[PDB]
RNA sequence: AAAAAUAACAACAAGAUCCAGCAGCAACGACACCGAACUAC
């Protein structure tokens, strides 16, 4: 059928994920476009055929420093056009955005800074959010349905995090971040893909390095597939397999009934 | 409206309890639900409609950036 | 009018006993009979008419949800 | 001004003894002789010109509709 | 338009004393030497330029 | 659009007449009209004061002035 | 139609002059002008408060400009 | 956990339901409240203990003409108060409405006339709908949420009907009925129960008497658990079992997280 | 007062109509634009001044074969523009569509295949139907207020034909045809003037060749005035003179409030 | 230059094939090209017109035509 | 050249009320007061200069024949 | 560039200082008087010296008629 | 002049590569470039449409082609 | 011959470094300061070096009054 | 005149560019070559954009000549 | 008097007649108005 599968997997360094076997798992896991983010490597590094998969193209945009950030993207067929710019110092200087265009459908690999590294990172995250909300408000005029593979590092509602009573103070769950994420899914009209098909809790996509939280399943949902209201109806299913995890985040696999094309 | 619209939008999205001082001295309290060119909506147990031409000042209860 | 009329017409259709606080601190009570772009009408025994330039606020007695 | 004009015209033709309450608080009494953009000529023994921008409300006194 | 301008013209041509009650509650006396769409001149003892918005009502001193 | 406010203000300025501005609130300010506009008027005092048009009720010159 | 308002307000805001905005109701506000618009202005005496133009009467600068 | 199971069904005559064995199956299925639309019997007829189940109370409103209509309702605990009325002439005459109040929740056994008999029936149905729109616009103010377990006899979207191209002129699917349903479920905000728990097709509740349609699965969805937006979040599961057919329609069990109490 | 008139006379061969004196009947019938369908002759044949009514213009587009198709159009005044063809092989190669634009209005003459001759005819009818609904969907957003006063050879509702149950298998009332017509009408917002001015039954235009069928009034309504919902407000009345019955079709005449002009 | 435009338009005029000229604004004119010239083309249809070259975008011959 | 100048001269001498449609799709009206190799003065209660590089077409309200 | 109509018309509009209105290809309407014009530029006066290009102008209508040489 | 336009257009023509042209109005035509001169291009599509150079904006090939 | 009035105006706008607008035919509102203008291009100097074509410009509105030499 | 050195520099350093046509749409990419009327823009696909249809050419990063 | 810019609509016969109901507001903006200019709610 006209199924379209998209996989968003944050690796926190493509080297570790490739060592754990993310390359082979992706090559085996059938999909159309892999929104893998947080490469932490320059374009000359991704160009290495070791990372390049068979039957999947490669695109990448890195910051001035390879480890400072960067985001990559795979695709089954050659997209109509790829663009590695957003227009913000917090986005271009860090290489946190890359968009690929198919017939009236654009997939973007968004990457927000974690913020837990320090206060400066939190300020940069707030600035990036305040600029991205404006970018979205400006993009509401276009007719193309957008599929942002976002690693927002922000939990929306209570179900998106366990033991919220204790997480109300830790970064990634404060009041302004929650308000921004609700405005994105609220007034602007956008809607999350995962929360559309499965309105149940415990579906987390991130856990600290300590295995205690993993055993207790104390995690957040720092991965979203933001869809224009036009694509909200085409959301068939979503899944967050935790066992085949190659980093702190878990692969988020969303399948639609939409059929992309060159 | 280069400052009115963004300011009101920031006060709305964050749900900041604002205090609107009218012209006749009395002040109303509540968060901005929605606003227009000539009407603002205050939610404070009763969704009331205040008029722009009657408001004097709008002070946020907590600081807000721009 | 993007948010003014959708509220006044809703109050009219729903017949909510609204209280209008003018700019000079005086309060009026009643239902909106037929609001216009300049003047609103009340549904009291006298059917008073209040201009929309001397009205400060319009608070309904029961919470009205925008359609 | 879809209903303002016909309402004022009906109050004028019938010579209704309206009561115009201004914004400052003082009230004026007298039938409406004529009206126009930002002006109402209230004539009842003595003629007066009340500006609409200063009028707050107009109680028709008698139950009169359009 | 059809009332304000002709009424002010009649008040001026007749030189009738005109009491202009402001929205603040003050009673200004004098004749309308001239009038504009935003300001009205009330000269009798000292020159004055009363703004239109600040005028609540304008009553003549005798029939017009 | 007006043709009587601009010349009156220009005269009150160039003749440098001690002007008294009474606002709708019910107060008094004194000084000379240094500059005018469609929505503001600068008044000279110990500190130049920008008075808005919509708030001004009357502008009385301390001495009678003739129109141009 | 603001050849006199906009430059004055811009100078007062850039120079960071503690101005006092006397409203129409008789209240005396204070604080520095942060950013002004065609229908609203912003002050920061203690917090970023928006004052509506139609409610302002005069703007007395604490220092001659 | 607090599982409140509501079982709505159209008996199309309590006699046929009792003959086919609706009572036993209904008693077997654990449920807090059961709505029986179209009883076609007087209140005195329902007085027979044959219809009275153990652990359930007997409530019913009979039409002026017993054969023309009638509704029933059983609950596990004595409701706060029964409101066997609506206000309109059609409802009061045909007893097509009966309500039971609970803690911040009230269940209504709505029944719109099918309109499949003739033209007068279609006109009565149009009048009933043009009056129920006003009724719902009035009830939109009160705080307590409502659960209308009603056989609206009107399909909403294509997902509710197969071969919609053929039924474009059959009563219960014309343009005005579709518009009224879309307005009641969109403009007013009364979100449906099925379209929020399972956004899949083929979920039919009605089947013509012809066995051909039954074998071919040609069916329409007429039953509806209309929920106030306040209760939408309290939906969990809703599946239509067709194998226990006891009338022209089939039950519509729906489980909610809300828990009722006197 | 302001009034316009339009006539639709599917001559089914201008030769047969002229043989029955239809030219004089049309000349006597005062009208602004006459849209006769099925000329069954080339443009050179229509150039004969016999068919040219004094005071009325002559336009015509002939199919690749005379008897195959062909359409004509008469206007009391010189139209601003006259066009033919729609890009489809079922229309251009047969000239089954001829449009004329005056000002603020555009009147078109359309001739759909009867589909009653053979299976290939019905297949071409389905092709023309789908291509034409596609084109019309592409024309909805345009400014021109189109009036496709044309013969569709398809009955929409039961009101357009008695004993519809027997006509279920006969062409013109087939399920897919009725569904296509209902989609062209409602889904896209188009309506018909004749039904709008009067929702009365027993009014038909087409009749079989059998005499007893016409005696007992067994006819279909195949000629329609597909009219954009914008100008529907200016429709006055519509008639169906069943007295002549000169040809298989009837002279569907409709008067509107709007007035055309060069 | 302009070595192909001449024969194409010449043949379209000789055969009098109904052509549809789509302009730059998106509007479409329909009719027979009566006379082609530099910087201007003459149309033929009820109420003929004179279309300018710099405003034309495409010329669809509608029916097959060879060069 | 061969077709533009004679056509325009005929339209001007005969004083035919033509309608000039611009490149944006706007419709103009008036009689051809004068023409040039770059602009056209069209009169209709006011002499407007329309640039030839902004004229989509010219529709003569009266049939005209070439010389 | 060889025209015999635009030059005198524009020179008359400039010397006479007639209120002119320029409608551009985009459909925007500018209003003012001409200061100086060339084969590719026109300087309009209306609180600013506005250099409007020629190719971007669609029509030029004066507020009142003018005589030609 | 046109040192780079022809080597590309004639190349697309010879290989008959399906290309999509984008008119200045904003829409998109599709097809193979049949013939082209210094003023117009021809699309080999069924309609055999002709497009004007000045009205064209871009020519996106369906597949990458080598520059001669 | 083709820039008798455009060349000095643009040169003055560039020298004075006055905020220019440079409206495009589409109706967009550009801005910056003309750094160097040639026959068919204008290099606007703003936050980032920009290049705008001549045939796509429709208006050059300087924010401050300028006098031609 | 300046267009030639400008495009030569944008092509030498291989700077990501953004072209903006008359209709108003934006085309990101990287200049491959430029002639008197045509410019080759390569971004997954190689397309030929016309000079007369281009309105602006913004380099993604600051560049002079 | 001008969307710091729609990765692009197989194309606009054409824009100058009553809440099955809140463990309840130290109290309703202090009630529907109670006719020569004086600068903190």
């Amino acid at each position: 059928g006209p199924a379209m599968r998209i996989i968003s997997v944050n690796v926190n360094g493509i080297q570790a994920a490739a060592e754990r076997g993310l390359l082979s798992w992706l090559q085996a896991q059938n999909a159309d476009v892999i929104c893998l983010q947080d490469t932490r490597a320059s374009a000359f590094d991704l160009d290495d055929p070791s990372f390049q998969l068979d039957g999947y193209f490669l695109y990448a945009c890195d910051a001035e420093l390879p480890e400072q950030g960067g985001v990559a993207l795979y695709s089954r067929l050659q997209p109509k056009a790829v663009i590695s710019g957003l227009g913000f110092e917090t986005a271009d200087r860090y290489g946190r955005y890359l968009q690929a265009d198919f017939d009236k459908v654009s997939i973007a690999t968004l990457l927000l800074p974690s913020g837990q590294s320090g206060d400066e990172s939190l300020n940069q995250k707030f600035k990036f959010m305040d600029d991205f909300t404006h970018y979205l408000s400006k993009q509401r005029r276009k007719r193309r349905e957008y599929i942002y593979c976002g690693s927002l590092y922000v939990a929306h509602q209570k179900m998106d995090v366990k033991n919220w009573r204790e997480c109300q103070q830790m970064p990634g769950f404060l009041a302004p971040e929650r308000a921004w994420l609700d405005e994105v899914f609220g007034n602007l009209g956008y809607a999350d893909a995962l929360r559309e098909v499965s309105r149940e809790g415990d579906q987390f996509s991130w856990w600290p390095d300590s295995e205690q939280a993993e055993m207790l399943n104390l995690g957040w949902r720092f991965d979203y597939q933001v869809l224009t209201p036009g694509l909200r109806r085409f959301v068939r299913n979503a899944k967050l397999p935790r066992q085949p995890r190659f980093s702190q985040h878990a692969p988020l696999i969303v399948d639609y009934d939409w059929q992309l094309s060159i | 409206h280069s400052l009115q619209d963004p300011y009101l939008n920031t006060l709305r999205k964050e749900r900041v309890p604002v205090s609107i001082y009218l012209v006749n001295g009395i002040k109303l309290q509540g968060q901005i639900e929605s606003f227009d060119q000539f009407v603002i909506l205050l939610k404070n147990t009763v969704s009331q409609m205040v008029y722009k031409h009657a408001i004097s000042t709008v002070v946020p209860s907590r600081p807000v950036r721009l």
